[PDB]
């Protein structure tokens, strides 16, 4: 179970490869390679990236309270006098 | 040992002519066999077998069999 010789048994399945120095190490990477790069980008985008929108919301507000709270109160000097 | 008989002769002048075009004599084998010597045998292999591409083909319960690349890698030592 942990030896090449003996890991499954499998039947009627072919398999074709070509040597390395018989192909293009960078074979349809203008026309093919960026389309499906595209397509991962695209099938898992709003999967992770609205939610770390959320997180840049929610760190941007925060930062603006915590400065918006050390300005000085004109309610509390008003009546000082 | 192969010429022994009627049948391999004929097979033999029509294969031979076929692509040579004549029927070499056995005496001129012997002649260029005696050409060979140890130097002459690794020259030649190094031309057609050191550092090549191999083909290969396996039909059979063959789970084990090296990948392309450990087969190519073989096929040049690094001691040499
Ligand atoms: C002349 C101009 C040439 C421009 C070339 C641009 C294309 C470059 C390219 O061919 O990339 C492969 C890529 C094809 O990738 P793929 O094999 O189909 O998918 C798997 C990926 O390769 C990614 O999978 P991978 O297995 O092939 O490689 C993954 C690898 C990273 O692989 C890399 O590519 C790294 C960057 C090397 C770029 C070399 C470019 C050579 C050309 O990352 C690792 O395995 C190691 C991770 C270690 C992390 C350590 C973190 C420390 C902190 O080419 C493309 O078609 C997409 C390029 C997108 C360009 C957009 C441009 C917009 C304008
Ligand atoms: C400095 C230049 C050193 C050049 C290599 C000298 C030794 C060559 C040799 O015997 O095999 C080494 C063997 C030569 O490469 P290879 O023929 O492609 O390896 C085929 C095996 O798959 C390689 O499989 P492996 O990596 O597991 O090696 C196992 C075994 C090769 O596996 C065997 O089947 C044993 C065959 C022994 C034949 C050599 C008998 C020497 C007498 O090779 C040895 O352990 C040789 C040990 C010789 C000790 C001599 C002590 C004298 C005092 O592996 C290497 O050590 C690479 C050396 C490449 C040059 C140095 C590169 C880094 C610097």
């Amino acid at each position: 179970g942990r030896e090449f010789g003996n890991l499954t048994r499998m039947r009627h399945v072919i398999s074709y490869s070509l040597s390395p120095f018989e192909q293009r190490a960078y074979p349809h990477v203008f026309t093919k390679g960026i389309p499906n790069v595209l397509r991962r980008i695209r099938e898992s985008f709003f999967r992770v990236v609205p939610q770390f929108v959320v997180f840049y919301l929610i760190y941007t507000w925060g930062t603006e309270e915590f400065e918006r709270s050390k300005r000085k109160n004109p309610a509390a000097y008003e009546n000082d006098k | 040992s192969h010429l022994d008989g009627t049948t391999p002769v004929c097979e033999d002048i029509g294969r031979s002519l076929l692509t040579y075009g004549r029927r070499i004599p056995l005496a001129e084998w012997e002649s260029r066999i005696a050409e060979v010597d140890a130097s002459v045998v690794r020259e030649i292999c190094s031309k057609y077998i050191y550092d090549q591409c191999p083909a290969v083909a396996g039909y059979g319960p063959i789970e084990q069999l090296p990948d392309y690349n450990r087969i190519r890698s073989g096929m040049f030592w690094l001691r040499f």
